[PDB]
């Protein structure tokens, strides 16, 4: 009872991410009772229990000497358990400033236990405070959102 | 194995028992024996597609123009070379000492030698010695 | 199962022990099996022996706008008896691209005795330590059993 | 479903079959299979609303800072001489306009030829013309 | 079904990671079908089935005032796109001593029966001896999901 | 009271071998009895040199190739050869108001105070040098 699923998106536009689902795809990887809905780009989780749920984002710097700021994700639950505006997983990675030293690229990564419902339907969203937000991408096949139960 | 008896374009798929199904939308294997087909690569914002991505190969990118591209397989693009820069390999490197360049785009050519001309003079990266 | 997940109390970035929520009906938190945490000694128990991936996890916010700079760093120690999981964090020194907060994760596999506490200490490189504080429910020590 | 039934300052305890428990010490439900982490505010944050079990605590900093952002996510320190207080912060007055005191507002340079007189010292962003 | 191994390699030096695979050291575990082949560096998984596959890599700057850059690990699988990749910035110094830099990244891959894992070291050198791989720190680790 | 306790340094309780007390392997040590498992010998490469070498009683020692000084505990980082500067705990830190240092690998004298002496300054001290 795992899942994995790999961002479609590649231009930073604030607003949630597209998944690829299908599993004869290279990443993706769904099982049991897991699922995707296209229409509302939700994983849908079946069975309830405690899963580690762990999402990953890699950025590339696309136009050379430009572009710095910030990139987030955030993990929404739908039904909203909490009933606030709280997410679930979130991350931020920084997009470092085009030196001289140069580093054109930027990790971050991020995991934790979360008790889902079941029928819970996992959203991730996406936000990026923009200084040239043209001059980053999402690095394909990078950004990825997984999970795999732990309670039996 | 299995596996390795499906071609370029399929792959060996272990939900649906090992049968050599076709590579699905957006994806690719340019060799056989793959368990998965890899993901198209998508050219979007600067860059521009070149070739589309096929069932067997991967799409290419080209950068829009007004910027080049830089590394290999265009793995970035670069803005085109102001007034004092030539483009190398490792992008717009402002001209040397001793050379200049007037115009957009082009190459560092050397100072007139006004002592070698006959005249007497000062030079930049941007402009020719004036004599 | 046989799994945790605590999350800190704490919010200033003060050198010493973290103090963690326990109760499960708190959100984030949850604990079962032979796993138990002490609130005097600030230490979770593992009661069944094995080995575990063990994780945790730092946010930072900073809470003075155009101040305060250096790192802060989470140590997971092990009692009875350098480090077992280490972590630091930089905090970004307040700049035009104004960058007001900091992430960290740490996992890896630990071999766990039977009765072993496990406990995490905060150490920070102060300069106006006041300007940041830890984000509230995002730091946070978890493990669960593969063995 | 059971846990709707549950108000408010309550959760559905799925260790303890469903049933309606309070929130625990520290946490607050105003809709839930958990409650939620009541606020701390410490440090430059003083509490403004204290945390109920319905609702979540809000802070206001203390004073000689001022809140910045949605729910008053961080403070800063109150505007000096030359300065304005936006939506973005502290940002100093622009060409024209001065502030006198703490915590003020820019206004703009008294025009001594509008008035009649003549300047006597210039403006700048922390004066007014002297006339 | 799970692995960890800690990497022997100390100086920054291009080229594929040699490990620590007896469970004797610390830090160190290999069970089920799992085996490290000393000749060509690599673990080899005998089971097939989907694992969470994690690495973590610690640096220490090792001359004061000096050093900066950047360092990757990758994962690749044998039998040009790696399974696993990360990049740690190592920081120039200044007046802050930053000495250190950590990475961590994992994820679920699908794993064949006799495939064996290997990663790679890079290094974008500015004084690539003024920083060294910390010492236990760097580790490639594994456990099996699918029953 | 334990099985594992009966084992000495340089050995350790092997949990996959029941409980015997095997040699520590290659490149591992333990200074004390009961451990479960060895630790991994420091290595010494780059700019360190191996002042101890690793038994399987004790942990390697460090130390800095000649040109640069071991700093912090265990020899942890080196620094090169101070230069007006001074060599402390905290590293090569500058010679303070009213010292200077002339040579390399020295200490921080007081400038030579000419009014003392009966003379007076045609030319003011510094970091790095000592006139009157
Ligand atoms: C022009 O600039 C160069 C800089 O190297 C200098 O050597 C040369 O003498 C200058 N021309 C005159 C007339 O001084």
């Amino acid at each position: 009872m795992f899942a994995q699923l790999v961002a479609q998106n590649v231009l930073l536009i604030d607003g949630p991410l597209s998944w690829y689902s299908d599993p004869g795809l290279a990443g993706v990887s769904l099982t049991g009772g897991l699922s995707y809905k296209e229409d509302t780009k939700e994983l849908v989780v079946a069975k309830a229990g405690v899963y580690y749920v762990f999402f990953q984002l890699e950025l590339r710097r696309v136009v050379a000497g430009e572009g710095s700021g910030s990139v987030s994700l955030a993990l929404h639950l739908q039904p909203l358990r909490s009933a606030a505006g709280a997410a679930a997983l979130a991350l931020t990675v920084d997009l470092p400033p085009a030196s001289s030293e140069a580093r054109n690229s930027a990790f971050g990564f991020q995991g934790r236990l979360l008790h889902l419902s079941a029928g819970q339907r996992l959203g991730v969203h996406l936000h990026t405070e923009a200084r040239a937000r043209h001059a980053w991408q999402l690095t394909q096949g990078a950004t990825v959102l997984g999970l795999f139960r732990v309670t039996p | 194995d299995p596996c390795s008896n499906c071609p370029a374009g399929t792959f060996c798929d272990n939900n649906r028992n090992q049968i050599c199904s076709p590579c699905p939308p957006n994806s690719f294997s340019s060799a056989g024996g793959q368990r998965t087909c890899d993901i198209c690569r998508q050219c979007k914002g600067v860059f521009r597609t070149r070739k589309e991505c096929s069932s067997t190969s991967n799409a290419e990118c080209d950068c829009t123009p007004g910027f080049h591209c830089l590394g290999a397989g265009c793995s970035m693009c670069e803005q085109d070379c102001k007034q004092g820069q030539e483009l190398t390999k490792k992008g717009c490197k402002d001209c040397s000492f001793g050379t200049f360049n007037d115009q957009k785009r082009g190459i560092c050519r050397p100072w007139t030698n006004c002592s070698l001309d006959g005249k007497s003079v000062n030079g930049t990266k941007e402009r020719d010695v004036v004599c």
